[PDB]
């Protein structure tokens, strides 16, 4: 939680699905007509620096003015697929500050069926980042770089440093 | 005592190798060896009198250029410490003046070097090339478009011209170059495109001089008929005042006294202008520069009776400044095909010289005040070809070969352009030279449908449009590079506006002050203005 | 420090407190009586070598004489100017490293000095220069974000010092982060006479600490390498207990 | 030092000097001994042993005023113990019948190795391609099992009791990295 | 509505892989304050907008819950705004103090971008009143320290130089350097630290 960090601020405009459980008269004037009031349970798709506060504050029964539905980032076909093989999984397709979403959304919502699953994940990754950082040439394969390509945007700075740590160790050994 | 170099080189080396300062030169060791001589005494012996010196050298040394080298000029650091232990403004013409592009996409005034200081020179540098006149009326475009888009009122949208092309029924907002196409009608130019213009129904805003060759905001409908725009109505764009001009830029040294910007890096200063404000709220009235009127005469009798008596009451109180402006020679001087009688470039020289024996009953007034000459229309290098009509605008100063006794006469001479510029401490003032009412009058143009509302209009029109010439080339050429001189960017406080069809006159407007000299001989009366660097105007008459 | 053993216990000390500020996420107090030794010790000794340095120069340039001998002569003013470089390195390379530490925290700290119940003062954590330091950029920065983007700033939220909302902008230091750490054991030569380390089998004396988070026992031996968070280690730290490598 | 995140780790050149900031041995192939002639007189280093020193005799000073000493021909350095085959010998059998125990080693390990042969080289009793090979099959073994041991990152703590200051160096940024992101996982979901 | 600020963040990342891959201070970007103007500009139209609800609010006429939900998505736009604009100028002054630092606080205008023209004119008397602080520092008790040298710790003694540019001969302690060009100098290291930071020389 860092307010002048850029990868949080980024991370932070990603849209989740979302539900009006309380009607508002005159609302959607930012997305439609504005004279035209906005239904009960009308689904948008809303940012999540709204979708944090405005589901949280009730307004007021101090029901919140809106619900956040569960996205289909987190679902059962995604857990599925991540138990079964995580190695070779890319998980760039699915999103790109796929780990910092996660963190605010168990931050927010208490599920102890994310955090073990999410920790062996990125305990499996470790090693084969590790061995493709340990590997320093004297270009290659197919393998190497399409792992590469499939890394998530927060483990580019891990396999960078890891990956400068050995070529400084290197450099410093054979003069 | 004649010092050992060995033994005094680490104790300035230390000092201007360790804490401040690098690369000390021998030249550098042999100034410090002969400072050393000169404060010598209960030296290296004596710590904090000398160590302090060359805490002061730095102090003198590091605003010059970098200071990274000290070359045989440590002689002159050294003079410099020992003078630190009116003056301040100076008087620049249109050739010397200093030349500042400007690019769109960036919005920056960009520095260009000046051929005179890079190039050769020797043969032909001052031709321009020929891109020039190309980029000038862009250049020109482009400084207009961001004055009109800088403007408080707008933040409405303009259109370029060739937007207009696909839609119709709808009304629009533009601006460009009225002209005349080569067909006979009346157009709009852009970056571009052009259009053709309507005006059988057109409400104008009054107090402007509609002239062809100035920018003009044009509302109306387009009609896909014909090529039509049916316009509502036409205004000038609006002006803005000296201090949102230059905080834009911060404070360039534009006009720069204190420091010059090149092309290595950009400038810029602020704190010494108060400094100068102050300094010019004491000892103004000491300081009082008096101009005369235009198209003064050197052969009749006449107006050499008025001269010594004005003379005669202006010895006994010198100015500080005084200037001459207009034509010296009532004919124009061109070829001459008679041998029998004096030429015309002799009569010329003749002209002069006897202002030179005039002088020497002056003593004070040659003594404490300078001289500044202001070429006319029909001068020796204008008329020559323009034989006194009107011509190329950046005139050339008065040829020296004709003025060999006024500048030993005089201990303080200046010959200017037509366009001049001269920098106060904390004023800078534009003499411009001309007929403007004349020249508005007749081209006026038309629209289908007691004397201080013209001069009215001629300021609001000068100052909205921003630009000495508002004309084409077709009326008034223009030397293809020295246009910036022309250019009425960040405006000046006080505008010497010499006319000779107009009335005299002192108004003000919009942070600028304009003042209109006439003919210094009128109606059996000779007239001539001082003006006081404090706002305040005096005129006065000899019979 | 109140008296030195000798001067390369200074060094000693100064190397480990360099090492210690390195890599801690936290910016520690401020050892100023080292310092005070070691530059006066420093300019003693470019005293000493500028004297020596200009009197063989005045023997050598008054007249022909006798060249200096070779011998025993380079060898001695080399070892001691290259000695005092790679001091001054040491010494620049742990005040770089403090000024980046408070250019980081310069909020954070600033809101910590002003509260008057923290026992902890920014006298003693920092020298006077760092507090003009930290003063003249605070307020320069200020100025600068004030009259860039904060003039055309609402009012109600116009204070960078907000803590309120959705998102605050003190950055504390990261207490929780992982270090790797060296256990000394005891400073002195006894190293058996502190109150807290116990005993194991085959002796192995030991240092035990608890994890509050993760309600577990640790035990922490003399000569063994671990990899353990800081905010649990921070006393051991602190009493010159453990090193951090 | 900022240098981007070079404020984080230590550079090899300032392990280099922070090894080299060490006692060593030497044989001095000249004589300073007092007249019973410029003293020493350093601050971070015992001068009575460079000032009272007699040729041919053993006494131990910092590893750089070796080196510089070597530089001309007024040193001879005394290799270490474990600078030899029938040391390395014993040490690799060690490795190998260990599957899981780091054997004991200096701390300045490959880093003395790296300056002693590309100084040192004349004075080595031993051929120097030998050593050297040993010392990259030490190197090898080593390596193959931190990066065995590397499988198990708990959140908790981890121990590693004789890895030396490069291999620590190269690997701290990827393993507290990975640690870290895992207590903030766990912390979050509490 | 903020997404517009999205596009200077993701720009900033950018810039930082130039500061990442380069590992050098070296041709900063030029900057992108006319989007950061409009979304000023835009967000004065909220604060005018806010201010309008507030005044029906007010008057009575406005329905309560629309005024508080109203206010909060303004509010909420207003603090994802300064906090885009103020992730952009944390990074642009971190960079500028990183180069401010290095080069002895002299901005080097004799040789790193010629102008630094595509620096805000803020950000510019940030820079030289930035330069005036780390000289004014080193001016204290730490005279005898240079604090903007060099970082690398001292290897050797002797080394080989090369020279790469033309000058004259330079005055040093007991001795002089006649700097011809492209010339080899077998000098000590602690006396030509200066000369290779400025450039002119080169092969340590």
């Amino acid at each position: 939680m860092g307010y002048y960090d850029i990868d949080d601020v980024l991370a932070d405009g990603t849209e989740f699905p979302c539900k009006f459980q309380y009607d508002i008269p005159g609302l959607g004037y930012l997305e439609n007509n504005p004279g035209r009031p906005i239904t009960k349970n009308t689904k948008l798709s809303l940012p999540l620096w709204l979708a944090r506060i405005l589901a949280i504050v009730g307004g007021d029964e101090p029901v919140p003015f809106v619900e956040l539905l569960p996205p289909d980032m987190f679902s059962t076909k995604v857990m599925n697929a991540i138990k079964t093989d995580p190695v070779a999984l890319d998980l760039h397709s699915i999103n790109s500050h796929f780990f910092s979403l996660a963190i605010k959304w168990i931050m927010l919502f208490s599920e102890k069926e994310l955090a073990n699953v999410v920790s062996e994940l990125l305990l499996q990754r470790a090693q084969e980042l590790n061995h493709h950082a340990s590997s320093l040439s004297i270009n290659t394969n197919i393998a190497t770089s399409t792992f590469l390509l499939k890394l998530e945007e927060m483990e580019k700075e891990i396999y960078k440093k890891s990956h400068e740590s050995y070529k400084d160790t290197k450099r410093w050994m054979f003069k | 005592v004649k010092i050992q170099p060995p033994l005094l080189r680490p104790l300035a080396y230390r000092v201007l190798s360790r804490k401040y300062g690098l690369s000390i030169k021998s030249d550098g060791l042999s100034a410090l060896a002969e400072f050393v001589g000169t404060n010598i005494g209960a030296n290296w012996r004596q710590g904090p009198a000398t160590i302090k010196f060359l805490e002061q050298f730095a102090a003198v040394w590091k605003q010059q250029e970098r200071g990274l080298f000290i070359d045989q000029s440590g002689v002159k650091e050294v003079i410099q410490e020992m003078k630190e232990r009116r003056d301040y403004f100076k008087v620049i013409n249109a050739s010397q003046q200093q030349r500042f592009s400007y690019n769109p996409h960036k919005m920056q005034f960009i520095f260009v070097p000046n051929k005179k200081q890079n190039g050769l020179g020797g043969i032909a540098g001052f031709l321009p090339d020929i891109e020039d006149k190309v980029q000038m009326f862009l250049t020109r475009y482009y400084l207009t478009n961001d004055r009109v888009m800088r403007n408080e009122n707008f933040q409405m949208s303009i259109t370029p011209i060739k937007n207009l092309l696909g839609r119709d029924a709808q009304n629009f907002l533009l601006l460009g170059l009225l002209n005349k196409n080569f067909k006979g009608n009346w157009s709009l130019e852009d970056p571009s495109g052009s259009v053709e213009i309507d005006i059988s129904q057109t409400i104008p805003t009054q107090g402007h001089y509609y002239v062809p060759g100035c920018m003009v905001l044009v509302e109306g409908i387009y009609y896909s008929v014909g090529n039509k725009f049916h316009v509502t109505s036409m205004t000038l764009p609006p002006g803005e005042r000296r201090e949102i001009t230059l905080e834009t830029i911060g404070n360039l040294d534009l006009l720069g006294i204190h420091g010059i910007s090149n092309n290595n890096f950009i400038a810029r200063l602020d704190k010494d202008l108060k400094i100068r404000l102050h300094l010019l709220e004491k000892e103004l009235t000491d300081h009082k520069f008096v101009i005369l009127g235009a198209n003064l005469f050197l052969d009749d009798l006449k107006i050499m009776t008025a001269l010594s008596k004005i003379l005669q009451k202006l010895n006994d109180d010198p100015p500080t400044l005084l200037i001459w402006q207009g034509s010296f020679t009532s004919v124009p001087v061109f070829a001459s095909m008679s041998s029998r009688n004096i030429s015309s470039s002799t009569q010329f020289k003749n002209n002069f010289d006897a202002l030179a024996t005039l002088l020497s009953r002056f003593d004070n007034l040659t003594e404490n005040t300078t001289m500044i000459f202001i070429p006319g229309p029909n001068d020796l290098w204008g008329s020559m070809v323009s034989l006194g009509a009107s011509g190329t605008l950046p005139q050339d100063p008065i040829p020296s070969a004709f003025t060999k006794k006024i500048n030993k006469v005089c201990k303080n001479v200046v010959w200017s352009s037509n366009p001049t510029r001269i920098a106060y401490l904390s004023q800078e003032i534009v003499i411009f030279r001309d007929d403007l009412s004349g020249r508005f009058k007749r081209h006026r143009l038309e629209f289908p449908f007691q004397k201080v509302q013209e001069t009215r209009k001629l300021v609001k029109t000068i100052l909205d449009q921003g630009h000495l010439s508002p004309f084409l080339d077709s009326l008034r050429p223009i030397s293809w590079d020295l246009d910036h001189t022309l250019t009425l960017c960040p405006i000046p406080s006080t505008m010497v506006l010499c006319d000779t069809t107009s009335a005299q006159f002192d108004l003000t407007y919009n942070g600028c002050k304009v003042i209109n000299p006439g003919s210094f001989i009128h109606n059996r009366r000779a007239r001539y203005m001082e003006y006081v660097p404090s706002s305040k105007k005096t005129i006065q008459e000899e019979i | 420090t109140q008296i030195y053993v000798s001067p390369q216990q200074d060094f000693s000390d100064l190397m480990k407190s360099w090492k210690n500020e390195r890599c801690s996420p936290e910016l520690l107090p401020y050892p100023h009586q080292l310092m005070k030794r070691l530059l006066n010790r420093i300019s003693m000794q470019s005293q000493l070598i500028e004297n020596i340095s200009m009197g063989f120069l005045d023997m050598q340039n008054a007249s022909n004489a006798n060249p200096p001998m070779p011998n025993e002569s380079k060898l001695p003013l080399l070892c001691m100017e290259t000695e005092l470089e790679r001091l001054k390195f040491v010494i620049r390379s742990y005040i770089r490293c403090r000024l980046s530490k408070i250019d980081k925290f310069s909020l954070y700290l600033r809101q910590l000095n002003e509260d008057e119940n923290s026992l902890i003062s920014l006298t003693d954590l920092l020298s006077k220069d760092e507090i003009k330091y930290h003063d003249t950029h605070s307020l320069i920065w200020l100025k600068l974000v004030n009259d860039s983007i904060l003039k055309y700033m609402p009012e109600e939220l116009q204070a960078i010092n907000d803590t309120e909302g959705s998102v605050n902008m003190i950055d504390e230091p990261d207490w929780n982060k992982f270090v790797f750490i060296h256990v000394n054991g005891p400073p002195d030569g006894k190293w058996n006479e502190d109150p807290l380390l116990q005993e194991n089998e085959f002796g192995k004396p030991c240092y035990t600490v608890t994890i509050p988070d993760l309600k577990e026992e640790v035990e922490l031996t003399i000569g063994s390498i671990y990899v353990m968070r800081y905010e649990v280690i921070r006393d051991l730290l602190r009493d010159d207990k453990v090193a951090l490598i | 030092s900022l240098p981007a995140h070079l404020q984080q780790t230590f550079s090899p050149e300032e392990i280099q000097f922070i090894v080299e900031n060490e006692p060593i041995k030497i044989f001095p192939r000249i004589t300073t001994r007092q007249k019973i002639h410029t003293r020493w007189q350093l601050i971070t280093t015992d001068d009575k042993a460079l000032n009272n020193m007699v040729a041919m005799r053993s006494t131990e000073v910092v590893l750089w005023i070796a080196l510089l000493l070597k530089q001309q021909s007024k040193c001879s350095i005394v290799a270490p113990q474990w600078l030899t085959t029938k040391e390395l010998d014993r040490k690799i059998q060690y490795e190998k019948t260990h599957p899981d125990r780091f054997s004991e080693l200096p701390w300045n390990w490959l880093v003395l190795a790296r300056i002693l042969f590309n100084k040192a080289k004349d004075d080595f009793h031993d051929p120097i391609h030998e050593l050297r090979g040993k010392i990259q099959d030490l190197r090898e073994i080593r390596q193959i099992k931190v990066l065995k041991g590397l499988k198990y990152l708990n959140e908790s703590h981890l121990q590693l009791d004789n890895l030396s200051l490069l291999e620590i160096n190269e690997l701290r940024p990827f393993i507290t990295e990975i640690m870290d992101k895992l207590r903030e996982i766990h912390t979050a979901s509490l | 509505y903020g997404d517009l600020g999205n596009k200077l963040v993701l720009e900033a990342k950018r810039t930082k892989q130039l500061y990442a891959r380069s590992n050098q201070d070296v041709n900063l970007p030029m900057y992108h304050e006319d989007i950061i103007r409009n979304i000023l500009k835009e967000v004065s139209n909220l604060r005018k907008n806010t201010e309008y609800l507030k005044e029906q609010q007010q008057l009575g006429m406005l329905d309560d819950k629309v005024a508080k939900c109203q206010y909060f998505v303004t509010l909420l736009c207003m603090e994802r705004n300064k906090r885009c604009l103020l992730a952009y100028q944390r990074l642009r002054t971190d960079i500028l103090d990183s180069m401010a630092w290095n080069n002895n606080g002299l901005d080097l205008m004799s040789s790193s971008q010629q102008d630094t023209n595509n620096l805000s004119h803020q950000e510019q008397e940030y820079l030289k009143e930035y330069c005036d602080l780390i000289t004014d520092l080193k001016s204290g008790d730490l005279v005898d320290i240079d604090l903007s040298g060099s970082l690398v710790p001292p290897s050797d003694v002797f080394i080989d130089v090369r020279v790469l540019k033309d000058a004259g001969e330079i005055q040093t302690e007991y001795g002089v350097f006649n700097l011809i060009k492209d010339s080899q100098f077998f000098v000590r290291q602690s006396d030509v630290e200066r000369l290779i930071q400025q450039g002119y020389l080169q092969k340590i």
